[PDB]
């Protein structure tokens, strides 16, 4: 771990757009990991922080970063119901065939969750 | 990780409580990021 | 009137299950006509 | 108990208006009691069978019949949310001060239940 | 003071309806009987 | 397949929300782990 990494994880998660930009410009570890393997992109994607999601992807964030359960930002966004974020992740090459260690792809979580709009985008993107 | 014992009167009460107990204990196997993603989805619906 | 035993891991799981167990056992003291009146009311809302 | 009484309890409960009228004309016990002390009027009031409620009251039904828990037809109707039936019972002298053996009056059950329209009629009728 | 709950799963709806019912109807029970009942739970 | 539930009581809403959550999220758990877990319940 790193100090700026921990601040960036926290800023990305709670949606502090400005603090995110400050931390990035200061060389904050864009692929920092919390105790579950979550990167800033996982947390922003999960918590529906679209502006922070775009910033992170433009500043070197791994779009297909895999947490300790093999979940990618696309898994979390698709499960959470954040359609706009799902689309942005797909544009930046998010892997729709990414299986977590329970064998779920993002579509599986969207479909199970009843996020029909996202399920459809992921199937069509297969 | 501490273990508690409940006593239940009536088969139908046992069945209901065993179902809920199982759901609460099995839910603990679900990685927190999937739990938090689910809770984001709940927040969106309500 | 038959008695079953549940084992529960975690204080918060025990608290939730004790609350529900208590509600199910205490509900049995409520005369059936009040239970059926409540169920009529539920039918009206749904 | 009586045979016609049991048929009248059942007809009143499930809302067979015609079977109720047939049974009454045949001298069915209008104050028959089921195993909880319910009369046909309790059951019709509870189950929102307004036509059967009026028929019973015109044919000698005790408006303030008390079941084994001291509940009256007004208790059940007020708890169930059957406003029209509450009003008819009140017209025929239903006792708004009737306490069941747990000390509840009809208003208490209406108010607890969130049957605000009925709660208000019962308070005003106090 | 009335909240609304969304449930996917007919089975899950029925379970939650049963518990809703028990949570609500238990309020009608006189405190003395609730207190008696809780003093009894000290079994374990 | 989505049913709606009405709950009077903020406390009752929170309890039913917790159980809703557990009933739904338990579906994600691989059958082998569910089966393992149920074979374990034979304790009593
Ligand atoms: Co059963
Ligand atoms: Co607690």
């Amino acid at each position: 771990g790193s100090d700026l990494g921990k601040k960036l994880l926290e800023a990305a998660a709670v949606g502090q757009d400005d603090e995110v930009r400050i931390l990035m410009a200061n060389g904050a570890d864009v692929n920092a990991m919390d105790q579950n393997g979550e990167t800033p992109l996982h947390l922003a994607a999960m918590n529906g922080h679209l502006e922070i999601v775009e910033v992170l992807l433009k500043t070197g964030a791994d779009v297909n970063a895999s947490d300790f359960h093999g979940d990618t930002p696309l898994h979390l966004a698709a499960m959470a119901g954040h359609l706009e974020i799902v689309e942005v992740l797909l544009k930046h090459g998010a892997d729709v065939n990414a299986q977590d260690t329970w064998g779920y792809i993002p579509f599986d979580l969207a479909a199970w969750a009843g996020n029909e709009d996202i399920a459809e985008v992921l199937q069509k993107a297969a | 990780e501490d273990t508690y014992y409940l006593q239940v009167r009536g088969r139908k009460n046992f069945e209901i409580l065993m179902k809920l107990k199982e759901s609460l204990e099995l839910m603990e196997l679900v990685p927190q990021p999937l739990v938090d993603s689910y809770r984001q989805q709940q927040q969106l619906l309500q």
